[PDB]
C-alpha cells in the first residue's frame, strides 16, 4: 500500500529514525489527519537535507490533499524544492498543485461552505519566482515579482507565512545583484515577520546576519547600525569568532572612533575582496556618520570647520566635500559659509534614538517646560483687570 | 443608531452582540437616505480597550472601508473634544514584532451642515470661553492657549522618566515626533529676529 | 556629381522645386526634397538646406509607408544642426527616431540611436528645459541594458560636484574613441566644449549649497583661473538659472536669491504652526501607552 514505499525509506535511515515512520502510518489507519500533520512536521526539522524528505512528501501529495491540512501541504512544497537540485522538476510540481486547486474550489467551497485555496496559490507563486532566481534568469524573476507584489497588497489581511516567503525572494534577488541598500530594508521586514513554527533554520539565519552587516558597512545610506545589534538575531550571535570582528567594524562607525576603525580595516580588507572593491564606500561612511552625530547631539547647529577637521582627520578641502555629499544624499541639509567658516546645518534626518540620546532629548524639554511656567506668571500678573 | 450589546463584568473578553439586528437597522435607514452604509461602530469610552480589537474585526465584515472606532466619551472630560478617533490597522514593526493589530489615532475635527449648524445657534446663545471675539476675549484666549501647551509638555517630561526607570515601552513613533520639534525650533538673535523687531515697530 | 560640375548640379535641382510640385505622388515630392538637402550639405550651403526642409511638414509621416522617408529626414536635420553647433536640437530629432515603431521593436536598431542621444543631450547648455529631458532618458530600461552610455549621463542627472581633469580621463578610451561623440574631427572640437558643461553644471550645485564662498576657493573647484571664472558666472546670472553677485578685487562671490522681510517671516509663521500639531499628536500616543501597559 503506502507501507511498501514507506519501508524503503525506513531501511535507508537511521534505526533511531525508524520508529517515526511507523507512527505516521498508525495515524493513517485510524483516520486522524490532524494528528498526522503534527507527526509529519517533526521529520522535517532535523532531516530536510535527506532525499528521504522529498520521497516522503511525493507519496503524501498523492494520498492526502483534503485529508491533512491544505496549508501544511503547500508549506512542505516550499521546503521540498530547496532540497531538490533539479529546477525542471520544480516547475512541474508547482503547476500540478496550482491546476489542482482551480477545479477543486468549485466543488470545495460550496460543499463545506468555506476554505480558501487562494492562500495556497500565493505560496505557490512565491516558490515559482524563487526557482527562477536560483536558475539565474534575473529578468524573468523580477517581472513575476512586480506582478506578485500588486497582488499581495490587494488581499486585505495577509497571513505572516505568505509575506515571509515574499520577503525571501526579495532578499535573494538583491544580494545577487549586490545592491546593499535595497537588501537592508527588505531584510528588516524578513527578520520581523518571522514564523514561530520554524522553517528558516539556524544555519541559514547566521549567514543572513552576516550578509546584513556587510551591507551596512559598505553602503552609503545605512546608519541603523545599533538596531541590528538590538535585534534578537544578533543579540544571541556575538559569541562566535567570525561574528566578533564583523560587528566590531559596525560599532567602530557608531561611536565614530577612527583609531579602532583604521586598525580593523587593515586586517579584514585583506581577507575579504568585497570590502576591497567597495573600499571607497567604506572609507566615506565613518566621516558622514560623524557629521550627522555632532549636530544632532549638540543644541548648537553651526560648527566651525576646525572642530570637524579635528574629528574626521580631514583637511578643509575634504570637509567641504563631505558636507556637500550629505546634502546630495539628503542625510543633512543646510548651507555653507566658507567666508565665516561655518557649516550651518538646518535640518537633521531623524534616525534611531538610543538610551543615551533620550536623556539629552529629555533635558531640552524640561528647560522649555519651566520657561513657559515662569513666563506665564507675569502674564497672569499683567492685565489683571480683565480676564472676561 | 444603537445596537443591543451587553458587555460583561467578569471579563472584558465576554460580550453579547446581535448580528441579525444590524441589517434590519441598516435597511430601514437606507430608505430614508441611501448614502448611509456601515462605516464603523461607536464605543462609549471612557477609554480605549484591547478587547475592542476583536469587536473591530467583526464590523470589518459589513464594511467595505476600514472600521472607525469612535470613542465617544459620555464623561465630557477635558475642555477640548470629547472624541478621540482611531482605526484598526495592521503593521509589522522594527522590534521583532509580527502581524500586530493596533489602533492608530486619527485627528478629530467637527463639521456640521448648513441646517444642522443653525439648529445649534437657535438652541444656545452662549458666548463661550474659547472664543476669539473682542479685545477682552482674545486676551483671555492668549493666556488660556499658552497654559494649554504647558500642561501637555509637562506630561511628556514625566512620560520620559516612566520609560527609563519604570519600564514603559519604547516606540519609534513617539521619539521621532520629539526629534522634529527640536530640529524645526525657532532661533532668536538670527537676522530673522532682527526683522521680527522691525515688523513689531511697524505694528 | 561624379564630375566637377557637382556644384552646378545642386543649383539646378534646387531652383526647380520652387515652381514644380506636379501631379506627383507624396512619396516623390519628399524624395526630391531629401536629395536636394544632401546636395546642399555637399556644396556647403547649410542655409539653403534649412530653407528646403520646411516645405514638407511632420504631418506627412503618420503613414507607415513614409517611415523610410521619416527616418531619412530626421537623420538629415541632425547634420545641419551639428554644423551650427546647437546640440539641444540634435537630440530631439534623434528622440523621435527612437520613438519610431520600427526602430523600437528591433534589438540591434535601438542600440546606436539611444547612444547617440545621450552624447548630444549632455553637450547642450544646462538649463531648465535640459533638466526634464535628461531625466526622461534616465528612466528608460533600454539604457540600463547598456553601461557605457549610462556612466556618462548618470553624472549630470545628479547634483554632486564634479571636476574636469577626471571626467576627461574616464571617457578617453571609451567615448573619445567613438566617433560622432567626441574625438572625430568636428567632434574633436566638441571635446573642448565638454569643459563648459561641467562648469555650468557645477555652478548650479555650488549656488544652492554655498550661500557664501571665497572666489579664490571657487577657481580651484571649477578648474579655472580667475579670468575664466568671472566671465562664466556673469553670463549665467543673465540666463536666469542663478542670481549672484561677484566682487572684482578678489574678495568673495556670494550666490543668493532675494528674500524680503515679509518672506523670511512667512516661513517663521509656518514653523510655529507645525510645531503645535506635533505636540498634540504626542499627547495621544501617551494616553494610548496606558492601555498598552
Amino acid at each position: 500500500e503506502i507501507d511498501t514505499i514507506l519501508s524503503t525509506l525506513r531501511m535507508e535511515a537511521d534505526p533511531s529514525l525508524h520508529p517515526l515512520f511507523e507512527q505516521f502510518e498508525k495515524f493513517y489507519e485510524e483516520k486522524l489527519w490532524f494528528q498526522l500533520s503534527e507527526s509529519l512536521t517533526k521529520f522535517f526539522d532535523d532531516a530536510k537535507s535527506t532525499p528521504l524528505r522529498l520521497r516522503l512528501y511525493d507519496n503524501f501529495v498523492s494520498k492526502f490533499y483534503d485529508k491533512i491540512n491544505q496549508l501544511s501541504v503547500v508549506k512542505y512544497l516550499l521546503a521540498s524544492l530547496k532540497d531538490s537540485k533539479d529546477f525542471d522538476e520544480s516547475l512541474k510540481y508547482l503547476d500540478d498543485l496550482k491546476a489542482q486547486f482551480q477545479e477543486l474550489d468549485s466543488k470545495k467551497q460550496r460543499n463545506n461552505g468555506s476554505k480558501d485555496h487562494g492562500d495556497g496559490i500565493l505560496l505557490i507563486d512565491s516558490e515559482i519566482a524563487r526557482t527562477y532566481l536560483l536558475k539565474n534568469d534575473l529578468v524573468k524573476a523580477r517581472d513575476l515579482l512586480d506582478d506578485l507584489e500588486k497582488t499581495l497588497d490587494k488581499k486585505d489581511s495577509i497571513p505572516l507565512r505568505i509575506t515571509n516567503s515574499f520577503y525571501s525572494t526579495n532578499s535573494q534577488y538583491f544580494k545577487f545583484k549586490n545592491d546593499f541598500n535595497s537588501f537592508y530594508y527588505t531584510s528588516l521586514l524578513y527578520l520581523s515577520t518571522l514564523e514561530p513554527s520554524t522553517s528558516i533554520t539556524l544555519a541559514e539565519r547566521q549567514q543572513l546576519a552576516y550578509d546584513l552587516s556587510i551591507s551596512a558597512l559598505l553602503g552609503d545610506k545605512i546608519y541603523n547600525f545599533g538596531e541590528l545589534l538590538h535585534h534578537p538575531i544578533m543579540e544571541t550571535i556575538v559569541n562566535d569568532s567570525n561574528y566578533d570582528w564583523l560587528f566590531q567594524l559596525l560599532n567602530a562607525l557608531t561611536v565614530g572612533d577612527f583609531d579602532k576603525f583604521d586598525s580593523l580595516i587593515k586586517v579584514q580588507i585583506s581577507k575579504i575582496p568585497i570590502l576591497a572593491q567597495h573600499e571607497s564606500f567604506l572609507r566615506q561612511k565613518i566621516c558622514l556618520m560623524t557629521l550627522i552625530e555632532t549636530v544632532f547631539v549638540k543644541n548648537i547647529r553651526m560648527l566651525s570647520f576646525e572642530d570637524i577637521s579635528k574629528a574626521t582627520h580631514l583637511p578643509k578641502d575634504n570637509v567641504e566635500h563631505l558636507v556637500m555629499r550629505a546634502i546630495s544624499l539628503g542625510l543633512l541639509k543646510g548651507s555653507i559659509d566658507q567666508v565665516n567658516e561655518l557649516v550651518t546645518i538646518s535640518w537633521v534626518q531623524p534616525r534611531i534614538i538610543s538610551g543615551d540620546q533620550i536623556t539629552k532629548m529629555k533635558d531640552r524639554l524640561v528647560e522649555w517646560n519651566d520657561q513657559v511656567e515662569k513666563l506665564g506668571k507675569k502674564m497672569e500678573a499683567r492685565g489683571q483687570s480683565i480676564w472676561v | 443608531f444603537a445596537l443591543p450589546f451587553e458587555e460583561d463584568e467578569k471579563n472584558s473578553d465576554v460580550w453579547f452582540l446581535d448580528h441579525n439586528y444590524i441589517e434590519n437597522m441598516n435597511e430601514m435607514c437606507k430608505k430614508i437616505n441611501a448614502k448611509e452604509k456601515l462605516i464603523g461602530w461607536y464605543h462609549s469610552g471612557p477609554k480605549l480597550r484591547a478587547s475592542d480589537l476583536k469587536i473591530n474585526e467583526l464590523f470589518k465584515k459589513y464594511t467595505q472601508n476600514n472600521p472607525l472606532l469612535l470613542i465617544v466619551d459620555v464623561k465630557q472630560q477635558g475642555v477640548g473634544l470629547p472624541t478621540d478617533a482611531y482605526v484598526a490597522i495592521e503593521q509589522v514593526k522594527d522590534d521583532g514584532t509580527s502581524t500586530e493589530k493596533t489602533f492608530l489615532h486619527l485627528p478629530c475635527t467637527i463639521e456640521a451642515e448648513e441646517a444642522e449648524e443653525i439648529g445649534v445657534e437657535h438652541l444656545l446663545r452662549d458666548v463661550r470661553d474659547q472664543a476669539a471675539g473682542g479685545l477682552s476675549i482674545r486676551l483671555t484666549n492668549q493666556l488660556k492657549s499658552l497654559k494649554g501647551l504647558q500642561s501637555k509638555l509637562k506630561d511628556v517630561v514625566e512620560y520620559l522618566d516612566k520609560v527609563i526607570n519604570k519600564e514603559l515601552p519604547i516606540n519609534h513613533t513617539i521619539l521621532g515626533k520629539l526629534q522634529d520639534v527640536f530640529n524645526l525650533l525657532p532661533n532668536l538673535g538670527t537676522p530673522d529676529d532682527d526683522e521680527i523687531d522691525v515688523e513689531n515697530h511697524d505694528r | 556629381k561624379e564630375e566637377g560640375k557637382i556644384d552646378e548640379a545642386a543649383d539646378i535641382l534646387c531652383e526647380l522645386q520652387v515652381e514644380t510640385y506636379g501631379s506627383m505622388e507624396m512619396s516623390e515630392k519628399i524624395q526630391f526634397i531629401l536629395e536636394q538637402m544632401e546636395l546642399s550639405i555637399l556644396k556647403g550651403d547649410y542655409s539653403q538646406a534649412t530653407v528646403l526642409s520646411r516645405k514638407i511638414l511632420k504631418k506627412t509621416f503618420k503613414n507607415p509607408k513614409y517611415e523610410s522617408l521619416k527616418l531619412e529626414y530626421y537623420n538629415l536635420l541632425v547634420k545641419i544642426s551639428l554644423h551650427k553647433r546647437e546640440y539641444l536640437e540634435v537630440a530631439q530629432y534623434l528622440q523621435e527616431i527612437y520613438q519610431t515603431d520600427a526602430i523600437k521593436s528591433d534589438e540591434a536598431k535601438w542600440k546606436p540611436v539611444l547612444s547617440h542621444i545621450v552624447y548630444f543631450l549632455v553637450l547642450s547648455p544646462y538649463g531648465n528645459l535640459q533638466n526634464d529631458l535628461i531625466h526622461k532618458i534616465q528612466n528608460d530600461n533600454n539604457l540600463k541594458k547598456l553601461e557605457s552610455q549610462e556612466s556618462l549621463v548618470k553624472l549630470f542627472t545628479t547634483n554632486e560636484l564634479m571636476r574636469w581633469p577626471i571626467v576627461q580621463k574616464t571617457y578617453e578610451p571609451v567615448l573619445n574613441e567613438d566617433d560622432l561623440a567626441f574625438g572625430g574631427e568636428a567632434n574633436k572640437h566638441h571635446w573642448e566644449d565638454l569643459q563648459k558643461r561641467v562648469i555650468e553644471h557645477n555652478l548650479r550645485v555650488i549656488s544652492e549649497y554655498y550661500s557664501r564662498i571665497t572666489l579664490l576657493r571657487l577657481n580651484e573647484l571649477l578648474d579655472l583661473t580667475e579670468s575664466q571664472t568671472e566671465t562664466y558666472i556673469s553670463d549665467l546670472v543673465n540666463q536666469g538659472i542663478i542670481y549672484a553677485k561677484v566682487n572684482r578685487p578678489a574678495k568673495i562671490v556670494n550666490f543668493e536669491k532675494p528674500k524680503n522681510s515679509s518672506q523670511l517671516l512667512n516661513e517663521w509663521s509656518h514653523n510655529v504652526d507645525e510645531l503645535l500639531e506635533h505636540i498634540e499628536t504626542i499627547g495621544h500616543l501617551i494616553t494610548k501607552e496606558e492601555i498598552m501597559h
